DNA sequence: CCTTCCACTTCCCAACCCTCACCA
DNA sequence: GAATTGGTGAGGGTTGGGAAGTGGAAGG
C-alpha cells in the first residue's frame, strides 16, 4: 500500500507545483469570491487525520484574469439490493467485513422503471456503500461481483446480496451530476476554513463570459525524400503559433538560410493576422524559447489540427534528444489512450470536431478542405518533398505557409468550435477534453443520466451480450436486424421546367382535392403558422382561384405541360416521430407486465400497438447437430495463450473463444452438409407501447430538439434578410448576411448529429437503456408515411426519387403553387403558404396523428388527462430549374441515390453519391462527371439536351484513343491515378487478395515496414498490361516506382513486368489502356446513352456500344414484322381451373 | 381411380424431356379414351398438344375422367430415376392429392416407387382450325433439328418458303445470311429417310427460331417429322409415337404492317 | 531410407482421388509391414483409414518406421501425369523432407520424375474399436452409386432399413418421398452380381447423403463394396484394394433428439 | 473472280478452331499459289504462319490475288454449321464485299448457302525467317499435348534439353519439381509412334507454357508434331496438314539474362 | 466390324462474400 | 475498457452447377 500512497502523494504534489507555476493558486485561506468554472480534474487529498481521500480540483478564472483552484472532497458510492428483508443483516456483515475500507452505508428508497406496477408510485430500498477513496471501491467491488454473479446465475450473508448497481460510473461524472456543478457558469465560492467543506454555487445574474487566453500552434519538419520523417533523424525547421490574435514565429536560423522578420498576413478584413518573428540559433534554443514563452503567456486552452498524430510526439522526442522533459516543463504527457493531456490546461484538437460534427465528407477532412469550405478561402499549397529545398533557397515561402496554417487553425477554432463546444458543455457533466473526445453515444448517455438522476431513477446496469442465441425453431442465429429505410427510384433521364413533358392524370384526384380545399387551407394556416383564420382578411379570395384551377385540371387531365420541380421532406423526421408517438426505450411492454398493472381496466386507452419488420439470418444446421457438436468438443484440446503455457481443455476456453470456435465448426460442417450457409427470413411483428410511463427520455429529446429549432429559426430569418438584400442589390449587406447564414447553418447542422444519436443510441452495444423494437417502429412508420405520399403524388404527377424522408417530384405547370395572406396583426403582417405542403400535411394529419397521448395532471391523485398531438410536418423546397438522374446497366435494376439538381439561377444546388465526392475514386471519372453535369444545363430541346452532352463526353474518349498523345508527361500521373486508402494494419489484412493489399505488399519490397507499420496508409497505383492474363489484383504498380531512382525503377519494373528486353520503361507503354477505356465506357453508358434509350431517342454516342439486351429489345421494336399472339389467330373457347 | 402401365418408360421420359423447356405447368386430361395434354407457353406465342391413346398402354383403367395439375420440371426430375429400359406404372386416386409412380427393372431384380405431389391450376382452352394446309412436308427429324440449330446460330428468326420445286429456310443477321434448301427425294431408300413435299400452292412465312429450338427436343421420339403451313395462319409441327399417339406444336406467325396502312 | 515400386500404378491414382476432395491433408505411416494412413474430415464427422500391405508391392525397402505429412491436392495434381499402366516408384528419406515419384512407361521409352515437399503435421491417433456388426451387406458398386445419386435429388438424408429379406432405402422431402428395395437374391449369373446380407438383428439408421456422395468416389477401385452397421455405432463402408490392401470410411449416424 | 472447292471440309473446320484463340480478327490472302494467313497474336507475344497450296483444292480459280478481312470468331461459328462430310465451296467476286460459303451433302438432297460480310482491314507482316536449326524433334502429337498439360499443372515454364540419347523436359513450381525424358526409339515398329531426334549440338532453352498450351490446339489436325530449336533463335513448332499445307508457330524463348 | 450410349473433361455464367465511403 | 443506426454503389475473387465435346466399351 505505502508505495502507492507515496507515489500518489508525490504526483499530487508535482501537479500542484505544475499548476502553481501557471498561477492557479489554491484557495488556502478562508474567504468568499466569484469566478467562472473553466476546467476540472479528480484528485486525492489529505483529510483531518491526513488520511488520503478523493477530491476534484475545480479551476476558476476571474474577470480580471486572476485564476485559482479549489479541491472539493467527495466520497464515491454505488448501490446494492438484497433479497427480501435482509438489509440489516447484509449491512452489518458488510460494515464488520471491511472495517476501515468503507466510509458509510445507508438505506435509500428509489424508483426502478422495470419494477412491476411501478406507475402507482411504488419504490424499493437500496443500500448505498461509500468509500474513503475510489481505490477501495475499485478493490471491494471485486470481493462482491463474483458472488452476486453466481447468485444471478442461480437466480453466508453475501449470498443475500441480489444485485449491484452504478458501480462503474466515472467518479467525477458522479460528482458533477450529484452537486449540479457544470462548466461555463459564474459561481460564488466560499471557504469557511477546514471546519467545513467549500461551497460552490451558481449565480444566474451574470450573462457575459470571461475571455480566456487561447494558443494555437503548428510545426513543420525536415524529412527524407519520398518517405515520412522520423523523430530520430529529422529536426524542426519552424514553429508558428498565435495567442489571442497576436501571431509569433520561431525559425532555426542554422537550417533557414536568412533572418526572418515580422510581417502581416490577412486572409479577410476580419482576419488581420499580425505576426511577430523570433530567430533562434539552434534547435535546442528554439525549443527552449518556445517553452519559456509558453511559461510566460500561460495559456489555458491550447490547440493543434491533428495534434496527437504528429506534433506532440515529434516535439516531445526532439526535446528528449536535448534532455528537455516536456512532461515536466510544459506538463503535457501522453495518456494511456495515446492522447496528450495536461493537468493545468485544456488541449482541443479541431480534427476531433470536424470528423464528428461538421458533416463534411471524408473527402474534406483535410485542413485545407475544411477551411476552404467553412472559411471560404484557400490556405496555401506545398509539397512535403519541397519544404526542405524551399526553406533553403527561399525561406519566406515556407514561413508564409507555416504562418497560414496557424491563421487557419486559430480562426477556425474561434468561430465554429468555441461557441458550439462551450455551449454544449453547459449541459453535459464532462470536461471540455472529454466532451470533445467522447463518442456521440456516450454524451447522450450522460444527458440521460442527468435527467434520470433528477428523476431519482436508479440506473440499469450495462447490457450484457448474448452469443449464439437460438431461434425458437432451433437454428443458431447469425444476425438480427430491423428493416431499414425504404428507397425507390421510379424514373430516369432528365427533367427541366424549360421544356414540355407528357402527363396523364386520374380525374377523381382533382375532385378529391377540390372537395376539401377549404379545410386544407384552414388547417395549414392555423397549425403551421399559428395565425388564426379570424386574424386574416381575404381567406375567401384565394379559395376561389384554387377551386377554379382545380376544376380546370379536372376537365382536362391528359395534357403536355412544363414541370415544376419540388422536393417535399419531413423536418427532423425521427425525433418528431418519437415525440409524436411518445416512444421511449423503457416503455415497450408485453401483456405479462400489463397483467400486473392496476390501470389494466376496461375503457382504458393506455396501450398503443404498432408494427415493425424483424429480420434475421441463421445457419441451416439443426438444433441436434449443434448440440452434438458441442458435446463433441468436450474432448478437444487447445493451445495455451502463450507458447510456454500448458494446453487448455475445451472448458478452459472462455465463452468469447468457445462461441467463435463453435461458429467456425458449424459453418465448415454446413458448407459440406447443406447447400446454403445462411438463410435470411423476414417477419411481421407487433409491439405494445405504454403511454403513461415516465417521460424523462422523451422530454430530453424535446429539449434538445427545441435547442436545434432555435438555431433553425434564426437561419430562416437570416435567409429572408439575405433574399431581401439580394433583391435590393446591396453586395455588402449580402456579404454580411451570407456570413450569418453560413454560421447558423453550421451550428444547426452540428446539433443534428447529437440530436439523431438519440435514435441510434437505443441499439448501441452495451447501452444502459436498450431495446430493439423502438429502433424498428421509427423506421417502419417512416416507410409508411413516404409510401402514402408516393401513392398520392403518383396520381397527380411523376415521382422521380424517394429516399428515407422526402420525395423529389415534378408537378404540372397549372398547379396552385403559392398564395399570400394579409393579417390583422403587425407581429406577422403577411403570411405565405404553398399548397403542396398543406396538401401532404393534411394527409399525414388525418392518418398518423396520435389520439392516445396522455399526461399526468395531478401527482397526488394519479389522474391523467388525454390529449392529441402531431409534430410531423412536411416542408417544401424548390422550385428548381433542372433535374437529372442516371440509370443502371443491368436490365431493370433501378440505380438509386444518384442525381444532379440545379437552382433557378443556373448553378449547382445538389449533386449526390458520385465519384466527384467520394475520397479517391479515379480522377478521370471525377472530371468527366463534373463536365457532363455542367453540359446537361445547356440546350433547348430534348434532342439537344443529349446532343450537348455527347459533344463534351466525346472529348475524354478522344483523349483515351489518342493515348493522350499531347498530354503533359506529368499530367497523366494525376489524371490516371486512384488514391485509395486503408483503415487497418497490413499485418491484419494478411491473406486476402485485392489491389490495396497488393500495392501495400508492393511497397514493402521497395521501402520496408516503415511505411507498412501503421494504419492510414494511402496508395497510388496504375494497373498494367505486361503480365498478360494475370488476374487484375496482380498487376498493381504504384507510382512510388515512377518516383524512385532510375536504376531502382528499372530493377523493380523488370522484377514485376517480367520484362528483360524493354528499353522504354514508360507509363504510356505500361498502362493497360483498355481497362481505363472500359471504366470510362461503363461510366458514360450510365449517364448519357442508357438514359437516352429509356427516353425514346436515337443513340447519342456512336462510339459506345449499347448493352446486348438493350440492343435486342430496341431492334425488335424497330422492324416491320410484328409477332401476333396465338389468341388472335385461334378463338378462345373458355377458361378452366382444376383443383384437388 | 386412374391406373396405367407402360412397357418402356423411355417414351414417357422423352415426352417429359420435350415438354420441360417450353411449359412450366399443365394439367392432364385423363379419360377412358386415353390421355391428352394441351397448354400454352407463358408468352402465348405457341401452343402444345399431346395425345396418348389407351391402346398403347400395357394395361389401362380410368374409372372416371380426371384432371390434375403437374409442375413439369419437377416431374422431369423424378423420371430421371427411371432406368432407360425400366417398365413404368402410374396410379392416382380420385382426391388427386398425389400421383404414385412405380418403376420395375426388366427382370424385377429391383422396385422403385415415388409420390409426385400435385397442384391446382387455372388454364384457358383454344380452338382448332382443322383446315387443310396449302403445303405439307415430311422430313427426317434429325435433319430438321440440324437446320433449326444451325440457322438459329445465324439469327433469331427464320423465313420459310415452299414451292413445288423445293423448300427453303432462310435467315439473316449482322453477319450476313443463311439459306438451306431441300428437294424431293428422287427414290425412296426407306420411308423414314425420304423427304416428301405435297402442296396446293406455294407459301411464305416467318417465325421466331427461339420456339423451334424448344420444339426440336422431340427428335428422340421419332426419326420423322411433319410440317404443315398455310398463308397468314399458324405453322404446325407434328411428331408421332408409333403406338401411343402424337405431339404437335402450333406457332403463330409474324404479319406485316401493310394491313396497318 | 524408404523406397517402393508398384506395377499396377493406377491403384495409387484411384485410391488417392477417392480422398483428394474429402480430406485436406494427412500423415502417411510407413513401416516394414506396410504403409498405413488414418485421418478425419475437418468436419470431424467422418474417419478415413487406408492400408496397403508391403507384400503387394513390386519392391519394398523400409529400414525404419517413418511418418510424413502431405496435403493430398499436391499429390493429386502430380499423379494426374501418370498413365494408367505406368509403373510407379515412391522414394523418400527419413533424413529429409521431400517425396520423389518416378513413373516408368511400359513402352520403356518414356520416363517421368517428380519431387514434392512434405508438410509438417502431427496428429493424435487411435485405432477403430472392434464391434460385432449386427448388420452387414455386400453389394455391387454401381448399384450403391446409383442409389445415392438418385436419392440426392429427392433429398438430403437417407433412411436405411434392412433385414435378411432385403435392404430398403427411403427418403422424404418437399418434392415427394420415395423408396428403393433390394430384396435378398438367391441366385446369380456371377458373384460380381451378388447382393448378400448377413444379420444378427434388424437395423435402421439415418445418414447424411451428401457425404455418401463422397464415399461413392471409391467405386472405380472395386466391383463390390461392403457395408456394416449397428445401432448407435458408425456405419462402415469398406473397399478392398486388389490383394494388396483395403480402404474404409467410418461415419456416425444422425442423432435424433427423441 | 475467286472460287475454290474442298471435299475434306473438316480440315478447314479444324484450322479455324486452332486460329481463333491466337487472333480474333485477321486478313486472309489468296493467290494463284494458294491461300495464306500470317500474323502476330493480339498480345504480340508470338507469331503464326499458315498456308494451303492451291494444288490441294478439288477446283480452284484465282484471276487476281486478293486479301480479305475476316472476324475469325464469327467465321468459326459459321463453319460450325457445316457437316464434317459436306463439300465446302468458297467464292467471292473482286468487287464484292461478301464471301459465299456453300456446303453440299454428298446426297445432294440438301444444300446450305451462307453469305458473310467482309471487313476492310490493313495488316502488318514480314517474310518469315528460317534457319537449319541445331535440334529437330519428331513426336506423336498426343504425347506432346499430354506433356505440356502435365507441366502446366505444376508451374509456369519448362526447360527443354536435347541429347543424342533422348529429349528431356523439366520444370519447377511452388509444390514441387518434375523431369521427363523420351528416349529415341531403338527400332521403329510403326511410323506414327516413333520418337526421333536430330542433334548437331546440345541445346537448352526455357519457354512459357501458356503459348505451347495454345499451339497444341491444332492437335486434331495432324497425328505428329515437330519441334525445331536452336540457341539464340525462336522455337518453331510445326504441324504438317496432309498434302496441301502447314501450320508454323514462332515463339521466342524465355530470357534468363535478367540475373 | 460398325454404331450407339454412357462417362468423363472442359468451358461459361450467376450468385455470394470483402472492402471503403456516401446517403438517409 | 470504450464503442449511435441501416441501405447501397463499385470493383474484384471464389464456388458450384449446367451444357457441350470427345473417347471407349458395349451391343448387335
Ligand atoms: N447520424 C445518424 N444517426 C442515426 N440516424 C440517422 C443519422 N442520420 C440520419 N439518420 C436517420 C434518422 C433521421 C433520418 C432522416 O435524416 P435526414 O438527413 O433526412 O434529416 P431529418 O431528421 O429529416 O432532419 P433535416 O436534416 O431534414 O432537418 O435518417
Ligand atoms: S400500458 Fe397500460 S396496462 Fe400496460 S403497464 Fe402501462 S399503464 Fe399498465
Amino acid at each position: 500500500s505505502s508505495v502507492s500512497a507515496l507515489k500518489r502523494l508525490e504526483r499530487s504534489q508535482w501537479t500542484d507545483k505544475m499548476d502553481l507555476r501557471f498561477g492557479f493558486e489554491r484557495l488556502k485561506e478562508p474567504g468568499e469570491k466569484t469566478g467562472w468554472l473553466i476546467n476540472m480534474h479528480p484528485t486525492e487529498i489529505l483529510d483531518e487525520d491526513k488520511r488520503l481521500g478523493s477530491a476534484v480540483d475545480y479551476y476558476f478564472i476571474q474577470d480580471d484574469g486572476s485564476r485559482f483552484k479549489v479541491a472539493l472532497p467527495y466520497k464515491p458510492y454505488f448501490y446494492i439490493a438484497t433479497r427480501k428483508g435482509c438489509e440489516r443483516e447484509v449491512s452489518s456483515f458488510l460494515s464488520k467485513k471491511f472495517q476501515g475500507k468503507i466510509a458509510k452505508v445507508e438505506t435509500v428508497p428509489k424508483e426502478d422503471l422495470d419494477l412491476p406496477n411501478h406507475l402507482v408510485g411504488l419504490k424499493r430500498n437500496y443500500i448505498r456503500l461509500s468509500f474513503h477513496t475510489v481505490e477501495d471501491l475499485v478493490k471491494v467491488r471485486k470481493e462482491i461481483s463474483p458472488a452476486v454473479k453466481k447468485n444471478r446465475e442461480q437466480d453466508d450473508q453475501l449470498d443475500n446480496i441480489v444485485d449491484m448497481r452504478e458501480y462503474d460510473v466515472p467518479y467525477h461524472i458522479r460528482l458533477s451530476i450529484d452537486l449540479k456543478i457544470h462548466v461555463a457558469h459564474w459561481y460564488n465560492v466560499r471557504y469557511r476554513g477546514n471546519a467545513f467543506p467549500v461551497e460552490i454555487t451558481r449565480r444566474d445574474d451574470l450573462v457575459e463570459r470571461p475571455d480566456p487566453v487561447v494558443l494555437a500552434f503548428a510545426i513543420a519538419t525536415t524529412k527524407l525524400p519520398l518517405k515520412f520523417p522520423d523523430a530520430e533523424t529529422d529536426q524542426i525547421m519552424m514553429i508558428s503559433y498565435m495567442i489571442d490574435g497576436q501571431g509569433y514565429l520561431i525559425t532555426n536560423r542554422e537550417i533557414v538560410s536568412e533572418d526572418i522578420e515580422d510581417f502581416e498576413f490577412t486572409p479577410k478584413p476580419e482576419y488581420e493576422g499580425p505576426f511577430c518573428v523570433f530567430n533562434e540559433p539552434d534547435e535546442a534554443h528554439l525549443i527552449q524559447r518556445w517553452f519559456e514563452h509558453v511559461q510566460e503567456t500561460k495559456p489555458t486552452i491550447m490547440v493543434t489540427y491533428n495534434g496527437d498524430f504528429f506534433d506532440w510526439p515529434f516535439v516531445e522526442a526532439r526535446a528528449a534528444v536535448h534532455g528537455l522533459s516536456m512532461q515536466q516543463e510544459i506538463g503535457f504527457q501522453k495518456d494511456s489512450q495515446g492522447e496528450y493531456k495536461a493537468p493545468q490546461c485544456i488541449h482541443m484538437d479541431c480534427l476531433r470536431w470536424v470528423k464528428r460534427d461538421s458533416y463534411l465528407p471524408v473527402g474534406s477532412h483535410n485542413l485545407k478542405a475544411a477551411a476552404k469550405a467553412k472559411l471560404g478561402y484557400d490556405p496555401v499549397e506545398l509539397d512535403p518533398e519541397d519544404m526542405c529545398r524551399m526553406a533553403t533557397e527561399q525561406p519566406q515561402t515556407l514561413a508564409t505557409y507555416s504562418v497560414s496554417d496557424a491563421v487557419a487553425t486559430y480562426y477556425l477554432y474561434m468561430k465554429y468550435v468555441h461557441p458550439f463546444i462551450f455551449a454544449l458543455c453547459t449541459i453535459i457533466p464532462m470536461e471540455p477534453d472529454e466532451v470533445l473526445r467522447k463518442g456521440s453515444g456516450t454524451l447522450c448517455e450522460a444527458l440521460l443520466m442527468v435527467q434520470a438522476f433528477h428523476a431519482n431513477i436508479i440506473f440499469p446496469n450495462k447490457q450484457e451480450q448474448e452469443f449464439n442465441k437460438l431461434t425458437d425453431d432451433g437454428h443458431v442465429l447469425d444476425s438480427e436486424t430491423y428493416v431499414g429505410g425504404h428507397v425507390e427510384a421510379l424514373e430516369s433521364g432528365v427533367f427541366r421546367s424549360d421544356i414540355p413533358c407528357r402527363f396523364r392524370m386520374n380525374p377523381a384526384a382533382f375532385d378529391f382535392l377540390l372537395q376539401r380545399v377549404e379545410k386544407t387551407l384552414r388547417h395549414a394556416l392555423e397549425e403551421e403558422e399559428k395565425v388564426p383564420v379570424e386574424q386574416v382578411t381575404n381567406f375567401e379570395e384565394v379559395c376561389d382561384e384554387i377551386k377554379s384551377k382545380l376544376a380546370s385540371l379536372k376537365d382536362v387531365p391528359s395534357r403536355i405541360e412544363c414541370p415544376l420541380i419540388y422536393h417535399l421532406d419531413v423536418g427532423a423526421m425521427y425525433p418528431n416521430i418519437i415525440l409524436t408517438n411518445r416512444l421511449q426505450p423503457s416503455a415497450m411492454v408485453d401483456e405479462a407486465t400489463c397483467a400486473a398493472c392496476d390501470f389494466n381496466k376496461p375503457g382504458a386507452n393506455c396501450q398503443r400497438k404498432m408494427a415493425w419488420q424483424w429480420r434475421g439470418e441463421f445457419m441451416p444446421a439443426s438444433r441436434s447437430e449443434y448440440h452434438r457438436i458441442q458435446h463433441q468438443l468436450e474432448s478437444e484440446k487447445f493451445p495455451p495463450l502463450f507458447p510456454e503455457g500448458p494446453a487448455r481443455a475445451f472448458h478452459e476456453l472462455s465463452r468469447e473463444e468457445q462461441a467463435k470456435y463453435e461458429k467456425r465448426r458449424l459453418a465448415d460442417y454446413c458448407r459440406k452438409a447443406y447447400k446454403k450457409i445462411h438463410i435470411t427470413k423476414v417477419e411481421e411483428r407487433l409491439t405494445t407501447i405504454c403511454q403513461r410511463e415516465n417521460s424523462f427520455y422523451v422530454d430530453t429529446v424535446r429539449a434538445f430538439r427545441d435547442r436545434r429549432y432555435e438555431f433553425k429559426g434564426l437561419h430562416k430569418v437570416w435567409k429572408k434578410k439575405l433574399s431581401a438584400a439580394v433583391e435590393v442589390g446591396d453586395a455588402a449587406e449580402v456579404k454580411r448576411c451570407k456570413n450569418m447564414e453560413v454560421l447558423y447553418d453550421s451550428l444547426q447542422l452540428a446539433h443534428k448529429c447529437i440530436l439523431n444519436s438519440f435514435y441510434g443510441y437505443v441499439m448501441r452495444k452495451g447501452a444502459r437503456w436498450y431495446s430493439m423494437e423502438m429502433a424498428g417502429i421509427v423506421c417502419f412508420t417512416g416507410a409508411n408515411i413516404i409510401t402514402q405520399a408516393r401513392e398520392l403524388i403518383e396520381q397527380i404527377g411523376r415521382p422521380l426519387e424517394l429516399d428515407t424522408d422526402g420525395i423529389w417530384c415534378v408537378l404540372p405547370n397549372s398547379f396552385p403553387e403559392n398564395f399570400v395572406f394579409k393579417t390583422t396583426n403587425v407581429k406577422k403582417p403577411k403570411v405565405t403558404i404553398s399548397y403542396p405542403g398543406a396538401m401532404l400535411n393534411i394527409m399525414v394529419k388525418e392518418g398518423f396523428t396520435n389520439d392516445q397521448y396522455q399526461e399526468l395532471a395531478e401527482p397526488s391523485s394519479l389522474t391523467y388527462v388525454t390529449r392529441s398531438e402531431n409534430s410531423i410536418f412536411f416542408e417544401v423546397d424548390g422550385p428548381y430549374l433542372a433535374m437529372i438522374l442516371p440509370a443502371s446497366k443491368e436490365e431493370g435494376k433501378k440505380l438509386k441515390k444518384r442525381y444532379a439538381v440545379f437552382n433557378e439561377d443556373g448553378s449547382l444546388a445538389e449533386l449526390k453519391g458520385f465519384e466527384v465526392k467520394r475520397r479517391g475514386e479515379l480522377q478521370l471519372i471525377k472530371i468527366f462527371q463534373s463536365s457532363v453535369f455542367e453540359a446537361f444545363l445547356k440546350g433547348s430541346t430534348l434532342e439537344e439536351v443529349y446532343g450537348s452532352v455527347a459533344k463534351v463526353a466525346d472529348y475524354w474518349l478522344d483523349v483515351l484513343y489518342s493515348k493522350a498523345a499531347n498530354m503533359p508527361d506529368s499530367e497523366l500521373f494525376e489524371l490516371i491515378s486512384e488514391n485509395r486508402s486503408m483503415s487497418r494494419k497490413l499485418e491484419d489484412y494478411g491473406e486476402q487478395k485485392s489491389t490495396s493489399i497488393s500495392t501495400a505488399k508492393r511497397l514493402a519490397e521497395f521501402l520496408g515496414d516503415q511505411m507498412v507499420k501503421d494504419a492510414g496508409l494511402s496508395c497510388r497505383y496504375i494497373i498494367s498490361r505486361k503480365p498478360e492474363g494475370s488476374p487484375v489484383t496482380e498487376r498493381a504498380i504504384p507510382l512510388a516506382i515512377f518516383q524512385a531512382e532510375p536504376t531502382v525503377r528499372k530493377h523493380f519494373l523488370r522484377k514485376w513486368l517480367k520484362s528483360s528486353s524493354l528499353q522504354d520503361f514508360d507509363i504510356r507503354a505500361i498502362l493497360d489502356w483498355d481497362y481505363y477505356i472500359e471504366r470510362l465506357g461503363s461510366a458514360i453508358q450510365k449517364i448519357i446513352t442508357i438514359p437516352a434509350a429509356l427516353q425514346q431517342v436515337k443513340n447519342p454516342v456512336p462510339r459506345v456500344k449499347h448493352p446486348d439486351w438493350l440492343h435486342k429489345k430496341l431492334l425488335e421494336k424497330n422492324d416491320v414484322y410484328k409477332q401476333k399472339k396465338i389468341s388472335e389467330l385461334f378463338t378462345l373457347e373458355g377458361r378452366r381451373q382444376v383443383t384437388m | 381411380m386412374f391406373e396405367a402401365r407402360l412397357v418402356q418408360g423411355s417414351i414417357l421420359k422423352k415426352v417429359l424431356e420435350a415438354l420441360k423447356d417450353l411449359i412450366n405447368e399443365a394439367c392432364w386430361d385423363i379419360s377412358s379414351s386415353g390421355v391428352n395434354l394441351q397448354s400454352m407457353d407463358s408468352s402465348h406465342v405457341s401452343l402444345v398438344q399431346l395425345t396418348l391413346r389407351s391402346e398403347g398402354f400395357d394395361t389401362y383403367r380410368c374409372d372416371r375422367n380426371l384432371a390434375m395439375g403437374v409442375n413439369l420440371t419437377s416431374m422431369s426430375k423424378i423420371l430421371k430415376c427411371a432406368g432407360n429400359e425400366d417398365i413404368i406404372t402410374l396410379r392416382a386416386e380420385d382426391n388427386a392429392d398425389t400421383l404414385a409412380l412405380v418403376f420395375e427393372a426388366p427382370n424385377q431384380e429391383k422396385v422403385s416407387d415415388y409420390e409426385m405431389k400435385l397442384m391446382d391450376l387455372d388454364v384457358e382452352q383454344l380452338g382448332i382450325p382443322e383446315q387443310e394446309y396449302s403445303c405439307v412436308v415430311k422430313m427426317p427429324s434429325g435433319e430438321f433439328a440440324r437446320i433449326c440449330r444451325d440457322l438459329s446460330h445465324i439469327g433469331d428468326a427464320v423465313v420459310i418458303s415452299c414451292a413445288k420445286d423445293g423448300v427453303k429456310f432462310s435467315a439473316s443477321g449482322e453477319l450476313g445470311n443463311g439459306n438451306i434448301k431441300l428437294s424431293q427425294t428422287s427414290n425412296v431408300d426407306k420411308e423414314e429417310e425420304a423427304v416428301t413435299i405435297e402442296m396446293n400452292e406455294p407459301v411464305q412465312l416467318t417465325f421466331a427460331l427461339r420456339y423451334l429450338n424448344f420444339f426440336t427436343k422431340a427428335t428422340p421420339l421419332s426419326s420423322t417429322v411433319t410440317l404443315s403451313m398455310s398463308a397468314d395462319v399458324p405453322l404446325v409441327v407434328e411428331y408421332k409415337i408409333a403406338d401411343m399417339g402424337h405431339l404437335k406444336y402450333y406457332l403463330a406467325p409474324k404479319i406485316e404492317d401493310e394491313e396497318g396502312s
